């Protein structure tokens, strides 16, 4: 309240600092988008499975994109990249963060306890210890506040849109995350009330519909082929009560931009 | 390299970890030095470290207490931070007999409010405010220290750790068990802080959570739902508590002048949402005043 200006100024800034490079897949030898899109979906599995933050994911990712934008890394090892990111993102982020066994569980023993522990301390190295940075779902939280009034529908169907940009680095890293938390608020704003990226908003962020569209075009398309998408992990998380089953309407045809 | 080091003293102990006193052998410069063990953890990093490291990283201000390096040497984790010659606490006792002059008092409150903004201006609420954590030294500036149980906040805020700040500076809401808690509670500890100051004995020892609570009610009156709206269903709260009467603050601190209990006050609101944030506290009239001295007596 005092604060929420400042704060998001501040993350406006430290989004761009810690933003992964864009064109980082490319320049990795043996690992695909496809590859990165099978870790991030079962990083969504391994967060239901332990109740998770959605923070604790979106935390996780940007560690993973971080790292593989300046370490080469082979896809028998892609796995244990992602399994200590998960780990070091629930021990900043989380209450009661998972026991290393039990990151060591979920891996099926493709590690080892050792393992796990010396990636870890190779992640902090490579990150070197920033693991504070900006994520969509901070910016959707403060976005959330423009609602009038609040609605749980408009909010569980952002966090979904959200989320299912993490899924995807081509093409959704190309965007910073208050700009897919802005089209990601609009769209599911837009799908359950028809109402529209607020003046409020412009007036915070900046940004304008018009700003938003590069991304929204594509959000849009992945929302509307999301149940054709080869990973499901997070539409079936959303089918839960919990997210008030918003994964389960209809994604409107057209946005009338 | 922990080699251009030249250890000088043991200090204490930090919320985790050994600190030394140590000399940089190139530079000259004095440093703490936090030791954290790495084996006899079979859990790798501690939480508390990764939190401390990677915030502070971020807090450069004069009143917020630099960390200059991180060292990782064989299964040891030092972080380096620049030297302060004595903490809050052991100031307020060598100061028994003479009292704090109130020039020094209203520059120390000063500085921890600038400090403390700038910390929730960068969404890191620090949880664990203490004479023991704020550190001074001979130049009369003092800065907070420990980040150990820090953590970096969300707008809105989400439920946090429940056991959070020393009993003593710790805040109704997280008394009362309110599912949420925000940069309010450092402002209170901050309060508890600026009559300790004054008076040089803490302003509520209790030694329980209740005790604790009751010490509160006793001085800042039973809170009910005028004063606090929603306290009554608070998870923790109980019709059958008590309630005291609110008495004048000139009597809770009663050296302090008519600004000095304006700002204790605001500081101390039972509301959260009421409760002056420390920016807007920097402009209190209390200030008017305000330098920045060196401490009365040698440390
Ligand atoms: C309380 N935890 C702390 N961690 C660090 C690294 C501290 C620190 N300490 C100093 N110097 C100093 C001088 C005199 C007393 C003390 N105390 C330790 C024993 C009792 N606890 C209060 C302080 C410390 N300089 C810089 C830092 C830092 N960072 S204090």
């Amino acid at each position: 309240p005092d604060y929420h200006e400042d704060i998001h100024t501040y993350l406006r800034e430290m989004e761009v600092k810690c933003k992964p490079k864009v064109g980082y897949m490319k320049k990795q030898p043996d690992i695909t988008n496809s590859m990165r899109a099978i870790l991030v979906d079962w990083l969504v599995e391994v967060g239901e499975e332990y109740k998770l933050q959605n923070e604790t994911l979106h935390l996780a990712v940007n560690y993973i994109d971080r790292f593989l934008s300046s370490m080469s890394v082979l896809r028998g090892k892609l796995q244990l990249v992602g399994t200590a990111a998960m780990l070091l993102a629930s021990k900043f982020e989380e209450i009661y963060p998972p026991e290393v066994a039990e990151f060591v569980y979920i891996t099926d023993d493709t590690y080892t306890k050792k393992q796990v522990l010396r990636m870890e301390h190779l992640v902090l190295k490579v990150l070197t210890f920033d693991l504070a940075a900006p994520t969509v779902n901070q910016f959707l939280t403060q976005y959330f506040l423009h609602q009038q009034p609040a609605n749980c529908k408009v909010e569980s169907l952002a966090m979904f849109l959200g989320e299912l940009s993490l899924i995807d680095a081509d093409p959704y890293l190309k965007y910073l995350p208050s700009v897919i938390a802005g089209a990601a608020f609009h769209l599911a704003l837009y799908t359950v009330t028809g109402q529209s990226w607020p003046e409020s908003l412009i007036r915070k962020t900046g940004y304008t519909l018009e700003s938003l569209k590069p991304c929204l075009m594509d959000l849009h398309q992945t929302y509307l082929k999301a149940p054709q998408h080869a990973q499901q992990s997070i539409r079936e998380k959303y089918k839960n009560s919990k997210y008030h089953g918003v994964s389960l309407l209809n994604p409107p045809e057209t946005l009338n931009l | 390299s922990m080699e251009n080091f030249q250890k000088v003293e043991k200090i204490g102990e930090g919320t985790y970890g050994v600190v030394y006193k140590a000399r940089n052998k190139l530079t000259g410069e004095v440093v703490a030095l936090k030791k954290i063990r790495l084996d006899t953890e079979t859990e790798g990093v501690p939480s508390t470290a990764i939190r401390e490291i990677s915030l502070l990283k971020e807090l450069n201000h004069p009143n917020i207490v630099k960390l200059l390096d991180v060292i990782h040497t064989e299964n040891k984790l030092y972080l380096v931070f620049e030297f302060l010659h004595q903490d809050l606490k052991k100031f307020m006792d060598a100061s028994a007999l003479t009292g704090i002059p109130l020039p020094l008092i209203k520059s120390y409150l000063f500085q921890l409010l600038q400090g403390l903004a700038f910390c929730h201006s960068h969404r890191v609420l620090h949880r664990d405010l203490k004479p023991q954590n704020l550190l001074i030294n001979t130049e009369g500036a003092i800065k907070l220290a420990d980040f150990g149980l820090a953590r970096a906040f969300g707008v809105p805020v989400r439920t946090y750790t429940h056991e959070v700040v020393t009993l003593w500076y710790r805040a109704p809401e997280i008394l009362l068990g309110c599912k949420y808690y925000s940069t309010a509670v450092d402002i209170w500890s901050l309060g508890c802080i600026f009559a300790e100051m004054v008076t040089r004995r803490a302003l509520f020892p209790g030694d329980s959570e209740i005790d604790q609570l009751f010490r509160i009610f006793r001085t800042l009156g039973t809170p009910d739902e005028v004063v606090w709206p929603g306290v009554t269903s608070m998870p923790d709260y109980k019709p059958s508590f008590p309630k005291w009467a609110r008495q004048d603050f000139s009597k809770v601190v009663p050296p302090l002048d008519e600004d000095g209990r304006s700002l204790l006050s605001q500081m101390l609101h039972y509301d959260p949402n009421k409760r002056i944030s420390a920016k807007a506290a920097l402009a209190h009239p209390f200030f008017q005043d305000v330098t920045k001295p060196v401490p009365h007596l040698r440390l």
